[PDB]
Parts: C-alpha cells; sequence; structure tokens
RNA sequence: AGAGGUGAAAUUCUUAGACCGCACCAAGACGAACUACAGCGAAGGCAUUCUUCAAGGAUACCUUCCUCAAUCAAGAACCAAAGUGUGGAGAUCGAAGAUGAUUAGAGACCAUUGUAGUCCACACUGCAAACGAUGACACCCAUGAAUUGGGGAUCUCUAUUCGCACGGGAAUAUCCUCAGCACACGCGAAAGCUUUGAGGUUACAGUCUCAGGGGGGAGUACGUUCGCAAGAGUGAAACUUAAAGAAAUUGACGGAAUGGCACCACAAGACGUGGAGCGUGCGGUUUAAUUUGACUCAACACG
C-alpha cells in the first residue's frame, strides 16, 4: 500500500546495483541484503572497569601507560532482531528522516 | 599424579634475540621405546616480542613470535624461526571506514633455505587539505603498491639469510624501508607486515643450527 | 610437594590460560606456550549439578579457583591469556562466564599478562546453521 | 570468621521489578593498617536500606547486577 | 570426565579418551573487517591476488563520415532461486524423512540429525514483490552541501604533504566543465513526485509502443503452439454479486515502545474469606402461592 520511506529500507537507489549479497544476522541468522541490514561496530572493553583494577593490578607488564586490549566487531542484524535487541526503535513519522552518520 | 612423570626443559630462541630462554615446558619421561626428544622436535612455542626483547616499551608488544624445537641438547631446546604475527586487537585497531585496505602477499626464498609468506597491510591516508569525505585509492594506484612491496621483499629479503632476515622483520627494518619508497605513490596511513610464517625448511644441519644459537646459556633443571 | 622448574624461589613461570566461554558453558584450561601439554582442565560444569546454570559466570569463578588450586601445585606462578568467543560462524561476542575467569585468577594470586583474543574469525564463511529465515 | 563488615557509600540505585531490592555499592567496613577496601563491589540489598549502613558480607567479592 | 543444546530439557557424542589445546595434512564451499544511500553491467547479476583473452562506457580532439535515425506486432538472444537430464563433487547448510521437546492436539515454530539439493561442466525450463510496483527516445525547468569517471585553469583563484626506477610522479586545495548513482515552481484523491518528475495537460496535440475498463468465476475450461517433465505462452463463457479497492483522518485495540500513577494494583504481609455450627440474599426443586426487581467489576446484609 503506502511507501513508508522514499529509501524502502535499503541503501540501495533504483539505477544503482540491483543485486547486493545478502548476509547473516548477528543473533538469528536471517539472510538480509548487506544494505538493508543495520550495521554497528564496537570496540569493547574485554573486562569491566572493576575487573580491570583487580586485574590490571595483578600484571608486570601491563596498566600503567599501556593498557588492555579490546574486542572490535562489526554487527549486522536483522531488522527484526535490530528492533527486539532495541538498537534500533520505531519512530514519529517527521523524525523518520534523520541520519546520524559519524559525526564526533 | 601425572606432574610426576614429567620432566621440564627450557626452549632457547635463535642467539639474534635479546632473553635466549623464554619459556618453561613438559615432557614425558624417555619411557621405553618412546624418546623424550623425538617427542620434543616440531613443537612450535610462542612468545611475545616485547617479552622476547627487552626492547619495545614504544611500540611493539603487539608481535608474536613463535618458534619450533629443531634439536634437543642437554636440558635445553633449540629453535628456529617460525612466524611472526600481528596481534589479534592490534590489527583490529587498524581499520576505518571511508579508507581503502591494500594487502598483498610476498613469497621469499631466502639466502638460508627457508621460503616464506609475506603479508603486508597498506592503509590510505586523508590528506592534509582534504576537504573530501574518501581516502579511496585508485585501483590503479593500488597496483603498482603490489609490484613495489613485491620487488622490495624480493630483492631485500632473497640475498639475505634468516639469521638476518628475522632481525630486518624483527627490528622493522624492512616496514621502514617499505612506507619510504611507497609513500610518494599513495598517502599511506600505516603500512604493516601482519604475518610471515616461513613455508619450507631447507634441511636439517646441526653446524647451520648451532652457529645460529653461538654461545648457549645453562639450563640446569 | 610441588612439582616445579628448578627456579630460584618466588621467580615465575608463565603458563597459558585458554578461556572459552560459550554461552552454554565455560573452559578454563591451563596449557604451555605451545599447549601440547596441559595440566588443568576444569569446566564450568564440572562444579555446577544443572544444565540451566553450567554457563553462569559464578560458575568459572569456582573453576578458576581449582585452577589455581592445581597451578601452585605445578609451579604455575603467572599466567598468560587466551580469551575465546563460541566460534567463528555462530557468535562472536564473548559468553557471560568470561570476566568471571580471569578476576577468579587475579584474585587468587595468579600473576597475569598479555591476554589476547583467539576467537577464530571467519574470513571467509560456510552457512550459518539459521535457515534463510533465521531461527524464529 | 565469616563477618566481613561494610558501608554503603550510596544507593546506586532501584534495582529490580516488584520495588524490593536495591542496586548499592559497598565501602569494605575492615580496617587494616594495610587498608583493604575493594574499593567498591557493587551489592543489592533485600528490604529498606539508607545512606551509612552497615551490610555485612557473607558471600565476598561478588561482582553483582552485571548482566540483568 | 564430562560434553552438546535449550526458556527448561531430552534425542546425540563420551574412560574403546568426546569437549578442550597446539602444530600440521585432505577435501569442498566461501572471499569477512575495508563495504558506503560507492562503483560496473541491457537486465538477471557482479567483492582475494597474479597472469591472460575479447570487449564497454565516459572524456579528450579545428580527425572521418553525411541522415545512416527514434520506437516497435511477428522473430531472435539473454534471464535469479527452485526445478529437470547425463557425468563429476560432496565440506557446510538442508525440502522430504527420522528422533527429542512444546502442546488440549503440534509431522509445525525450538533442538540433535538427514536425503534431494546447495558447488562444478554440458544441455533443457523461462513460471519472481524479475519493483523504482514508475515503458522507450527528445526538449524546458531554481537551490544547498556532497559523491564516482574524464578533462581544463591556477605553473582573483598558487596553494599543501610525499621524493631515478611502473614516476617530467602521486594525492590534496580553489574554480570550471562533460558524464554517471543520489540527499523553488507545478502537479496530485492524498501519500507524495521535482534539472534522476508522478511538473511544463480541459489553456487538453513532440514521437513510437505495451497493458487496463466494477468485484468474482479465473489465469480456470476447451483448442492449440512449446517442454523430458514440472510447466510456459494464448485464454473464454455460464453463473454469481453491490460493492470490492485507494489515500488520508478521528477513535478503539496490541502477547509495540516511551514517560509516568494507583494498596478497589502488586511487592512485605497483617487480619480471615474458600470447605462443618448459624443468621438472607440469591439460584434451584417444590406447592394453590412460595409475588418480584437487579446477575463480571458497577447483584447476591441490595431494593
Amino acid at each position: 500500500m503506502t511507501t513508508k520511506r522514499r529509501n524502502h529500507g535499503r541503501s540501495k537507489p533504483a539505477h544503482s546495483r540491483g543485486r547486493v549479497k545478502p548476509i547473516h544476522c548477528f543473533n538469528c541468522g536471517r539472510l538480509t541484503p548487506k544494505d538493508k541490514a543495520v550495521g554497528r561496530f564496537v570496540v569493547r572493553r574485554m573486562l569491566d572497569a572493576a575487573s580491570a583494577r583487580d586485574v590490571a593490578e595483578a600484571s608486570p607488564v601491563y596498566g600503567a601507560n599501556f593498557p588492555m586490549p579490546k574486542l572490535y566487531m562489526k554487527q549486522r542484524f536483522c531488522i527484526a532482531c535490530a528492533i527486539h535487541s532495541r538498537t534500533v526503535r520505531a519512530r514519529p513519522v517527521g523524525n523518520r528522516k534523520i541520519r546520524y552518520t559519524k559525526k564526533v | 599424579e601425572t606432574m610426576a612423570r614429567k620432566e621440564w626443559y627450557d626452549v632457547v630462541a635463535p642467539a639474534n634475540f635479546e632473553k635466549r630462554q623464554f619459556a618453561k615446558t613438559i615432557c614425558n619421561k624417555t619411557q621405553g621405546t618412546r624418546i623424550a626428544a623425538d617427542v620434543l622436535r616440531g613443537r612450535v612455542f610462542e612468545a611475545n616480542l616485547a617479552d622476547l626483547n627487552q626492547s619495545a616499551g614504544e611500540e611493539e608488544a603487539y608481535r608474536k613470535v613463535r618458534f619450533t624445537v629443531q634439536e634437543v641438547q642437554g636440558r635445553n631446546l633449540l629453535t628456529q624461526f617460525h612466524s611472526m604475527e600481528v596481534t589479534t586487537d592490534k590489527m583490529a585497531s587498524l581499520l576505518r571506514k571511508w579508507c581503502t585496505t591494500m594487502e598483498t602477499t610476498v613469497e621469499v626464498k631466502t639466502a638460508d633455505g627457508y621460503t616464506m609468506r609475506l603479508f603486508v597491510v597498506a592503509f590510505t591516508k586523508p590528506q592534509a587539505n582534504q576537504q573530501s569525505r574518501n581516502c579511496y585509492a585508485k585501483q590503479r594506484l593500488v597496483k603498482w603498491l603490489r609490484m613495489r612491496i613485491t620487488k622490495m621483499i624480493k630483492r631485500r629479503l632473497s640475498k639475505v639469510q634468516i639469521k638476518e632476515a628475522v632481525s630486518l622483520l624483527t627490528r622493522n627494518v624492512l616496514s621502514d624501508a617499505l612506507v619510504r619508497r611507497c609513500n610518494p605513490i599513495l598517502p599511506l596511513r600505516e603500512l604493516r607486515i601482519r604475518k610471515v610464517r616461513v613455508v619450507r625448511t631447507p634441511k636439517f644441519d646441526a653446524q647451520a643450527l648451532l652457529s645460529a644459537h653461538g654461545t648457549i646459556p645453562a639450563s640446569v633443571e | 610437594k610441588a612439582y616445579g622448574p628448578n627456579v630460584k624461589k618466588g621467580d615465575l613461570v608463565y603458563g597459558v590460560v585458554h578461556i572459552f566461554a560459550s554461552f552454554n558453558d565455560t573452559f578454563v584450561h591451563v596449557t604451555d606456550m605451545s599447549g601440547r601439554e596441559t595440566y588443568v582442565k576444569v569446566t564450568g560444569g564440572m562444579k555446577v549439578k544443572a544444565d540451566r546454570d553450567e554457563s553462569s559466570p559464578y560458575a568459572a569463578m569456582m573453576a578458576a579457583q581449582d585452577v589455581v588450586a592445581r597451578c601452585k601445585e605445578c609451579g604455575i606462578n603467572a599466567l598468560h591469556v587466551k580469551m575465546r568467543a563460541v566460534g567463528g560462524v555462530r557468535t562472536k561476542s564473548p559468553g557471560p562466564g568470561a570476566q568471571a575467569a580471569l578476576r577468579a585468577l587475579a584474585r587468587a594470586g595468579m600473576k597475569i599478562g598479555r591476554i589476547e583474543d583467539v576467537t577464530p574469525i571467519p574470513t571467509d564463511s560456510t552457512r550459518r546453521k539459521g535457515s534463510r529465515r533465521g531461527r524464529r | 570468621d565469616q563477618a566481613q563488615v561494610g558501608l554503603i557509600i550510596k544507593v546506586l540505585g532501584r534495582t529490580g521489578s516488584r520495588g524490593n531490592v536495591t542496586q548499592v555499592r559497598v565501602r569494605l567496613m575492615a580496617e587494616a593498617g594495610s587498608p583493604d577496601y575493594n574499593r567498591t563491589i557493587v551489592r543489592n540489598v533485600k528490604g529498606p536500606c539508607k545512606e551509612n549502613d552497615m551490610l555485612s558480607l557473607m558471600e565476598t567479592e561478588r561482582e553483582a547486577r552485571r548482566l540483568k
């Protein structure tokens, strides 16, 4: 019926590609096209802050001017698996169009 | 229990490294027809370069070096270079969206007989003035990196012996030169050597190993 | 009684710990440089009586202590660490019983150094278990 | 003995569905010439709590709410 | 000495050593991150590197040619996934199948499996939400920041960083320009469209072509052409029906979210109401009559 988006939920305009190999969903397995799926890049700490003080204490080399490693992963979510996880939520019609991009 | 029949050993490193004997391990008693040594050969042993050298407070805690046991002398374990790595988390933090990453592989056969793969990774840079939202490289400049990065690693490591070759890799002399020459093509952010693993070992020759370790340190045990 | 290397007392013998923690369980596993040999293999389910809490973080804490019970016996003071997600195609996010292992180690008196992420990463993967629709 | 008597530094908030338990940051009560703080381990308390409560912890060194 | 897997389990694997940890070896698939409102392709589709073979667009040009063109019944080629044929391959996943759970029932959804298949060569099929649900060629059309090719100027804008060797180079900055994918008028039932039109249309005319004529029946029936088959193209009527449908609005509802608030709500939890003793009220059965209202909260010690 009504078009809900000028974009149809894709990064793909008409007269661009046409296919866009699909990817698996973190948490689900749903195949969705790499445009559709909601990506997030993460940079996560290995250890909770109060767990760092313990381990960062217990190490000869680590924890002074040198820090711990982190977990770096992209996450590509099915649009269902993304809403349920709340990484994205519905938004009022006026606000549907907002692009955060990366700025600072 | 099991720690009873076990024995201890320390793992020597080639003399070009600083800390020589970096590890403590185990093997069963000779135990009849079985022989402790024959099982101890081929065991890879790992390290972190900042642990192994006394160098690098500054940039290398991030390279893992690993060795294989090619001989067993006394209570020691004598090794040879097996591979060099870049740690999982160091390599995952180099990536950036909006830049191009440019990877190569180079196979060199050293003067010493070993043929080693070399995995290089170069990242494009935004310029000072750069008003644009992209670092992306034209693909004819990408392909004219890979030819240099090959021609240099072929030319420099092929006329060298592993003893001098490993020191080029662990002291990042290559990486310094591979940037110097490959910088004028594309502005490069970092160009690193991700993995070195040594594919073919020429032979086993005792003298070649012994003169690789120099003066071997004591291992009570 | 303890079986050590011959080492001037108080100096520390490094050994490696492979912490592989899925969402269904946790392994706390001590090996040596290579890893051709083990000292302690304890799973978060060896200390727990049910499959529900098999993976719980208070399970790993009780497992990682019994690794220090054994290491002090095997003469291993300090540990390098390798931490692992359930695997390459399935899930890259570490399980809840990770971090409850390390603390139960540092807080048990072990040294620590040079943690890494060993979780195997598919440059290119075979198909994941879920159907094209997903797990639903 | 098992009594390790800490202070509530603060009520780190209400936590949980019914209104009952409350997240709290605990300052281990015991003081020694080598003062052993945690310094702080978050806890969940059962029943009403207040700014200077003495909270003796029978199960020490558990990392609290984290997960849920 | 457990492992797996789940909401919790169990089917399944384990002292004949699984799970786990190192280094390898074998096979088949696959090309992560970089990866974008990016590029290329007529569409379908296309992601490692190196070599290699024919092409394709864009741009540059005071080359050549001189109407050779636009769109198209019939006709031809290509067409994702599944399918089909003969050989190969057989790692992962997995229609059918088997097993354990779930359930009032439940081969379903979930879990351990598993055949065809998924992959490749050579043939067929031509049946997509094959979508931008938007035919093709041409013209006119305002604005802001961007982006991918190529070119030009700076050598009023001229400037930055890198330094025989695939290099009198590479990228950037300012400005222009052609060509590509995109983020004011007017029109529209509205949603919305806009130099990437759904604009320039009752003030109706630039050209060609395809399809539609209330909803069903029905893409069915018969006929016929094509196909190994599955099926594809072409395609009615009898009969039935007063609406079906589109956009938008205000309510209502949600096992959607988001702030809140309630002891007729819960917590923590005090006192007994539930089923005998007995006060009536109601229902019932009874009898001439058991007069009668009011049946969730807002009916029943109430009239």
